[PDB]
């Protein structure tokens, strides 16, 4: 868990993933819920309001735009090189 | 639920079959996840640097891999996922048992 983000309902979350640079690699996100909204530029979840900003080797940076409430919760970058490292980040959803 | 799958025994050192099901399908997404919940399978695409496992079918309806040498660290729950909207999920539980 290496970071917390604070957005305000109704504004636009931005997920960042910059990792090492590997020959061959992957990147995901998922949600809190456990499903992938982006594998590298493939999308899963469908009818879904997630945008793709960046994909490129080392980054995977998506938009959740017009934040809810129920959007909180600690999404997940995984990076699939050698091994699979995972970053987490907490994203908490001010109210009003 | 449209997605279905079956649980596996296996003996040590030998080839588990893993297989998701989807009943009449309409082509979204099958996902094969490991017991950390990272993805083995994404359709045919393999992202996890794991050579033991193997893409045995892929089809409209299934999502059948092998994997080779299985070894106690393999046990567990491997999840399918399946991205009709909303998505499905649905976990098998791999046994490993005393080699020979």
């Amino acid at each position: 868990h290496t970071e917390t983000i604070t957005v305000e309902e109704g504004q636009t979350l931005t997920l960042k993933c910059v990792t090492s640079l590997r020959k061959n690699s992957s990147l995901q996100w998922l949600t809190p819920s456990g499903f992938t909204i982006f594998l590298n530029e493939y999308p899963a979840l469908k009818n879904s309001k997630y945008q793709l900003l960046h994909h490129s080797a080392n980054q995977l940076s998506i938009t959740v735009p017009n934040v809810t409430l129920q959007d909180e919760g600690v999404y997940k970058c995984l990076h699939y090189s050698d091994s699979v490292s995972t970053k987490e980040v907490k994203v908490i959803v001010l109210a009003t | 639920q449209n997605l279905f799958t079956k649980d596996v025994t296996v003996i040590e050192g030998e080839v588990a079959t893993i297989s998701c099901q989807v009943n009449k399908s309409d082509d979204s997404v099958i996902q094969l996840l490991n017991p950390n919940r990272q993805t083995i399978y994404f359709r045919d695409f393999r992202p996890l640097k794991d050579s033991r496992f193997q893409l045995l079918n892929f089809s409209s309806s299934e999502l059948k891999v092998s994997l080779t040498n299985v070894s106690i660290s393999d046990e567990g729950r491997y999840f399918c996922q399946l991205y009709t909207d909303p998505p499905q999920e649905s976990y098998t539980t791999i046994t490993v048992l005393v080699p020979p």
